[PDB]
């Protein structure tokens, strides 16, 4: 019903996040132009859950759902995208590791914000393998790959370059399931970012550490490389030292 | 000429500390903080009299005071190196986002080293 309007304002007078305030207004402003029972119920559930959440990742993903279902008018028109969001929310409730909860929701948000079906498919199947395996070490490795790959897609990377990035996502998961060390997995995340940007890298092994020199990275690319590596290194517990000098990023992975 | 930039810095600083009390959301206070660093750089650029380097330092201090971290400023020769400690992964990428953007609006080169909770920024001009 038009209780949506009430649930939306309630969040709008409660929010401290400006974008959350915008989505709540947008979700209610697209739902009253619909007579589909599913749409009015999906937005109702979404606004209700986000009204009872203190985690900004959940609130944003729930509102991003309600806007995605209210605009399409049909739940079937976004039923794929709807699944990826309902999988991360389920995984978020299943785990007790705050890095896993943040990694699952952020990867779903980034995948939904990105318009690429390859990212949607990848994150979906990455969440399914995470929910299937009850191994937290494997789940963190899967999310470090998926959330990184999603950041490439939301950065507007070419579909020809996301193809080469996905091959490294597959390689990273396969290596993780064979008990690869966290340093090896962090190196492969960097390998994914580099191949997802049309760039080359140089590796050096001065001792039990790896030095990676990346050349010709644009300013908008260096930000998202920093965000993906820092998140994967925090998931794996790896210490990385990243240096930004001109157009050359130097990452030192230490174990 | 410089009094205008300092007065604007003081107004964005008290707005940063006002949102620091709320802590309504973790990334929200960070995106609000980098926007404030952006408004200061775009303001100092409108006063070409003001030191382009000192503008970047002010925007960095704005970010430090917004996130509640600590800062140490080392001045040697013409370059200035700030060492910021106590950053999490989200504050790390946000501080980098503000420095990279204010360094451009002001036309300044920066060298940034991220390691753990510490970000070391060299401002040269």
């Amino acid at each position: 019903k038009e209780e949506i309007k009430r649930l939306a304002e309630e969040l709008k007078e409660k929010t401290k996040n400006e974008e959350i305030k915008r989505l709540a207004e947008e979700a209610a402003e697209l739902a009253e132009r619909s007579d589909d029972p599913e749409v009015l119920e999906v937005v109702k559930k979404a606004l209700e859950e986000a009204l009872k959440s203190k985690n900004e990742e959940k609130i944003e993903l729930l509102l991003l759902v309600a806007v995605l279902v209210a605009e399409a008018g049909s739940v079937d028109a976004v039923e794929e995208k709807l699944e990826i969001a309902l999988l991360a929310l389920k995984l978020a409730e299943e785990s007790k590791d705050p890095r896993i909860i943040r990694g699952a929701l952020r990867a779903a948000i980034a995948a939904l914000r990105s318009d690429d079906p390859l990212a949607l498919k990848t994150v979906k199947e990455a969440l399914e393998r995470a929910r299937a395996s009850k191994d937290e070490r494997l789940i963190r490795a899967i999310l470090a790959a998926a959330y990184a790959f999603a950041l490439l897609a939301v950065a507007g990377a070419s579909a020809e370059r996301l193809k080469e990035a996905e091959a490294i996502v597959k390689e990273l998961i396969a290596a993780a399931e064979k008990g690869a060390s966290p340093q090896e997995l962090v190196l492969l995340v960097i390998e994914m970012m580099v191949k997802g940007m049309g760039v080359t890298m140089e590796t050096h092994r001065s001792g039990n550490e790896v030095k990676v020199v990346i050349k010709g990275l644009h300013e908008s690319q260096q930000e998202v490389l920093l965000e993906a590596v820092l998140f994967a290194a925090e998931l794996m517990g790896v210490r990385v030292r990243i240096r930004f000098k001109g157009d050359t990023v130097t990452i030192v992975v230490r174990e | 000429g410089e009094e205008a930039v300092r007065r604007r810095f003081e107004e964005l600083l008290r707005e940063a500390l006002a949102f620091r009390e709320r802590t309504g959301g973790r990334r929200e206070t960070l995106e609000h903080a980098v926007r404030l660093a952006r408004e200061l750089a775009e303001f100092a650029a409108s006063h070409p009299e003001f030191n382009r380097q000192e503008a970047v330092l002010l925007a960095i201090e704005l970010m430090v005071r917004a996130m509640g971290v600590t800062m140490e400023t080392h001045r040697s020769g013409n370059e200035v190196k700030v060492v910021i400690k106590g950053l999490n992964i989200d504050e790390q990428v946000a501080l980098y986002r503000a420095v990279r953007e204010t360094s451009k609006i002001m036309g300044v080169e920066t060298e940034i080293e991220v390691e753990g909770d510490t970000q070391t920024i060299v401002v040269r001009e």
